[PDB]
């Protein structure tokens, strides 16, 4: 019966938010709760953020 | 009966380095400039970076020319590191042509006067083909903070081709910011304070010039505060 199929791709690329699942090697899950500034997150005694 | 600071030297350890000191601080001001300051310079500084590029054979960014030796989608994400300086203008549209087997250098991009390239060592990507051949057009702009791709879509305005690949562009000089009041000496004075905000920029902006547009962009908006409007 059919005719003709077509087939379309789509590369659709995700980035992370609220939301999504991240979670360690060892059981401890959790769910991504807010994406700071660059510079609400606490600097070391060289600015290096966390 | 207050002090105010007054720049001083200004240690230009490296060429991404710096260390510009603000000599005399009265008491009790000397953690109030700083973490105002990196709160401004880490946030809100003018830079360039690129904004869409263009290959010369390829449609989407998932593709891979013949000749090079990576995906589409790692030369975006080597452009997107590139530090660019435009001088006169706002944005540009840079060139890049090349042909041989051998690393292609961001030093390669066509010369301008205004545009000036600062980290000619870069790489791009490789040839790896005698007839092999990569002819790109970046772009640059000008801004600040971060957009990405997805965003600044809402202002397309009908982006007519379909060779256009639209690179994520995060403008910003700065990278990390410390700072550690220490304690200055005046000829006679018990306690006066000294910051030194050891500064890193992508070898992009002036240390000086920093400061000198995070302090206007804090004192421009105190007057809010100094006429309360009720």
């Amino acid at each position: 019966g059919v005719l003709k199929i077509v087939k379309v791709y789509l590369a659709v690329k995700r980035r992370i938010q609220p939301g999504d699942k991240m979670a360690g090697r060892h059981g401890n899950k959790g769910v991504i709760s807010k994406i700071n500034p660059i510079e609400d997150m606490p600097y070391d005694e060289n600015g290096t953020p966390v | 009966e207050f002090l105010k600071p007054r720049l001083v030297d200004i240690e230009q350890v490296s060429s991404t380095h710096a260390k510009v000191t603000l000599e005399p601080l009265e008491r009790g001001f000397g953690h109030t400039l700083g973490n105002a300051l990196r709160r401004i310079l880490l946030s809100s500084m003018p830079g360039c970076a690129v904004t869409e590029v263009e290959i010369d054979g390829v449609l989407h960014e998932y593709s891979t020319k013949e000749g090079v030796q990576e995906d589409i989608l790692e030369i975006l994400l080597n452009l997107k590191g590139l530090a660019v300086r435009v001088q006169g203008k706002d944005e540009v549209i840079l060139t890049l042509n090349k042909s041989g087997i051998g690393p292609v250098t961001a030093a390669d991009i066509t010369h301008d006067g205004d545009v000036e390239i600062v980290k000619p060592q870069h790489v791009i990507c490789h040839l790896t083909d005698e007839n092999a051949s990569i002819s790109m057009r970046i772009k640059v702009q000008r801004g600040r903070g971060y957009v990405p791709a997805s965003t600044r879509i809402h202002s397309e305005e009908d982006e007519r081709p379909i060779g256009r690949l639209l690179v994520d562009a995060c403008y910003s000089p700065v990278e990390r910011i410390a700072y550690n009041v220490e304690a200055a000496r005046v000829e006679q004075r018990t306690d006066l304070d000294k910051l030194v905000i050891e500064m890193e920029t992508n070898g992009t902006i002036d240390p000086e010039e920093a400061i000198r547009r995070a302090a206007t962009i804090l004192a421009e908006q105190l007057e809010a505060f100094v006429d309360l409007r009720d």
